[PDB]
RNA sequence: UGAGCCUUGAUGUGUAGGAUAGGUGGGAGGCUUUGAAGUGUGGACGCCAGUCUGCAUGGAGCCGACCUUGAAAUACCACC
């Protein structure tokens, strides 16, 4: 018997299709790919992609989180996305651009930021 | 008991159960279960209560049986140190090293004994090989050689067989041709059970014989009842 | 849904090779249900020339040992 192959001969899912849900938050950015029924399949973040507090809130840190999230679902054999966005953070387009350029297929962009009919009293920070 | 491949199937249409017979009906069925165009040699398989997995602690030796075995009594000796001419004159058909390795790898493979001297055994099994470890070759690891070539051939030409195991509870040995009667077979079995008790290793059981079966070459096996000389409760 | 016991089909450590020399021993081109050879080709497994499997197909035919990996063999059995 010879030595085994350098790369796998088989793979346990091949689900082809999903949705990238982004929460581009005011201090971070969090990216998660979920199947079309909303059960999450794999994820990655700004801050977990080698950036601390001081850097994790930037579109450049988010851009790398999107690539790390494309790699996170790589094994499920998904390639096709459409995109949903929430939060004030800048992780909202640099993400999509590096996602589509990291061998995945972007197809639709829709916002899913929740807005109220007035609602409850907002917090105050720094007397703002 | 039949084995399946796409390349040879003929044993499948000769047996249809894993079942055990008295010896007077086991050979009656086995004369049917021959598949080859030539009339086949018949073997026992002697399954053992042995727990050895080290080659030196498994059974090893040889013996002469009261009746024939369908083995050829053509005898060969590998030697480059020991008395070649005294071996040939003692009744060996073949002596050499240069083309004995090819002769065993050609024609009919039906040798009764392939001997080496330890003078040549170096290139027969250990550092060199000439057929690979198999019963047809003298075994690279267990004691199958002597520098008394002229004695070893004189024992061999009597229709003596060879038994050993290595990691499994197995002695397979030829016992006749399939035309044999169940008394000739039982009488060679009782002779061999003496000779396995006399060459018994420390790591074998009280119940030294697990099961016994009879099997022809190209053809199938059937199982037999007999295990004789080896009950523990006396 | 976990484990064992068991029977069988599949599976094989000496590395390399196209690959797959587990042990032991016997033996060598074989039918009665099937087909391998070989040509072509789908499946599965794998190392990329391989093995396991099937169909067109031979079915009184045909692959070993030459060839080839290696110090060394290799139709094809039974036993564990």
């Amino acid at each position: 018997a010879k030595a085994p192959i350098r790369a796998r001969k088989r793979v346990r899912k091949q689900v082809s299709d999903g949705v990238a849900h982004i929460h581009a938050s005011f201090n971070n950015t969090i990216v998660t790919i979920t199947d079309r029924q909303g059960n999450a399949l794999g994820w990655a973040t700004a801050g977990g992609s080698g950036f601390r507090g001081s850097r994790k809130s930037t579109p450049f840190a988010a851009q790398v989180a999107a690539e790390r999230c494309a790699d996170a679902v790589k094994e499920y054999g998904i390639k096709n996305l459409e995109v949903m966005v929430k939060g004030p953070g800048p992780g909202r387009e640099s993400t999509i651009r590096a996602l589509n350029a990291a061998g995945f297929r972007i197809t639709n962009i829709t916002d899913v930021t929740p807005i109220p009919h007035n609602g409850c009293r907002p917090p105050k920070k720094r007397r703002v | 008991m039949a084995k399946l491949t796409k390349r040879m199937r003929v044993i499948r249409e000769k047996v249809d159960a894993t079942k055990q017979y008295d010896i007077n009906e086991a050979i009656a069925l086995l004369k049917e279960l021959a598949t080859a165009k030539f009339v086949e040699s018949v073997d026992v398989a002697v399954n053992l209560g042995i727990d050895a997995r080290k080659s030196d602690q498994n059974v090893r030796g040889a013996t002469v049986l009261p009746h024939g075995t369908g083995r050829s009594v053509r005898v060969a000796v590998f030697t480059q140190g020991a008395n070649a001419e005294a071996a040939k004159a003692a009744g060996a058909e073949l002596v050499g090293m240069e083309d004995l390795a090819d002769q065993i790898k050609k024609g009919e493979m039906n040798f009764d004994v392939v001997i080496a001297s330890p003078d040549a055994m170096r290139v027969v099994g250990q550092l060199g090989q000439v057929l690979g470890p198999r019963g047809l070759m003298p075994n690279p690891k267990v004691g199958t050689v002597t520098p008394n070539v002229a004695e070893a051939v004189k024992n061999a030409k009597a229709g003596q067989v060879r038994y050993r195991n290595d990691k499994n509870g197995i002695i397979h040995t030829t016992i006749g041709k399939v035309d044999f009667d169940a008394d000739k077979l039982k009488e060679n079995l009782e002779a061999l059970l003496v000779a396995l008790k006399k060459a018994k290793p420390t790591q074998a059981k009280g119940v030294y014989i697990k099961k016994v079966s009879i099997s022809t070459t190209m053809g199938a096996g059937v199982a037999v009842d007999q295990a004789g000389l080896s009950a523990s409760v006396n």
